[PDB]
């Protein structure tokens, strides 16, 4: 009694239909967290920081000059062939 | 002038006021000397004469280039080798 002055189609619409959209987002979006269905720009779960944390960009070690490393304790080549040694034309900086 | 089918909507044939002459093909008549083509005029076969002019250009040219290339032109492995594939000046080897 009193509310029904409020009580209305387009204010029952907006009820049951926004409503039912409150339960929908709060209850999925923990889901779309986990699996990673988030845009990444919006946020970043916590397994993503975790794998990005790990990745660096300063290694300079393993280069070498074969395609096969066939065993032994001497390894691929690892030192530039002289003759390959200031054969780049490379821009004058 | 094309085929019977394609015609005009309304059927009309100019009263042209122009003077000029009439072409000679367009009051010509078959005639022992001409038994096809009388109705078209006569033209220059710029083909017959064009065609192996323009080949003989075009293989002297080819021909030439391409000993020039490979004897004008340090030994390599393609042509585009023999143009960019020395070392890098001031690589004495
Ligand atoms: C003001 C402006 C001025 C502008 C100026 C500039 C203008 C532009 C200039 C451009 C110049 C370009 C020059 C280079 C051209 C490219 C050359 C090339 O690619 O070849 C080398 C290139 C790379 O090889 P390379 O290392 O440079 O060649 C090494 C040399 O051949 C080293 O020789 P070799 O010792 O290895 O040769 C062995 C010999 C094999 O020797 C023999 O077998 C013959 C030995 C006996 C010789 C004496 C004759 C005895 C009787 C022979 C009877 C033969 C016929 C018998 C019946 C059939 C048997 C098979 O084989 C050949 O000679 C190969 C060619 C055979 C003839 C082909 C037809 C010509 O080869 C290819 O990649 C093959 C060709 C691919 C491109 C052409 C494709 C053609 C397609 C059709 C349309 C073409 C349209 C072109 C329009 C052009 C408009 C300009
Ligand atoms: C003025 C200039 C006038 C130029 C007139 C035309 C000249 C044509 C001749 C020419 O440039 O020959 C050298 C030109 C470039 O070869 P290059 O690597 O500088 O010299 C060969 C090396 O000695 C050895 O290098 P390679 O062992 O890597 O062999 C490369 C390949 C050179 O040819 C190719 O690599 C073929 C190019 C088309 C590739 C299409 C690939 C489609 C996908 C297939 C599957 C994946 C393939 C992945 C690779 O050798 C023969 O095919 O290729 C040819 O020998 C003929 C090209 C025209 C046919």
């Amino acid at each position: 009694g009193s509310i029904e002055q409020f009580i209305n189609l387009r204010t029952a619409r907006m009820f049951i239909y926004g409503g039912v959209s409150a339960v929908f987002l709060y209850k999925a979006t923990p889901v779309m967290y986990r699996w990673e269905m988030l845009p990444t720009f919006l946020v970043k779960t916590e397994a993503y920081k975790a794998r990005e944390a790990m990745i660096a960009f300063d290694n300079m070690k393993g280069i070498v000059y074969g395609p096969y490393d066939k065993g032994g304790l001497e390894g691929p080549p690892t030192k530039i062939p002289e003759t390959s040694v200031g054969m780049m034309k490379v821009d004058p900086m | 002038r094309g085929s019977v089918f394609q015609m005009p909507s309304t059927p009309v044939y100019p009263l042209t006021t122009t003077k000029k002459v009439a072409p000679p093909t367009a009051l010509a008549k078959r005639t022992p000397e001409q038994p096809f083509g009388w109705g078209s005029p006569v033209r220059e076969d710029r083909a017959w004469r064009v065609v192996p002019r323009n080949f003989i250009i075009l293989v002297i040219v080819y021909l030439s280039g391409w000993a020039a290339i490979k004897t004008m032109l340090p030994r390599g492995g393609s042509i585009l080798g023999q143009i960019y594939g020395g070392p890098p000046k001031g690589r004495l080897i």
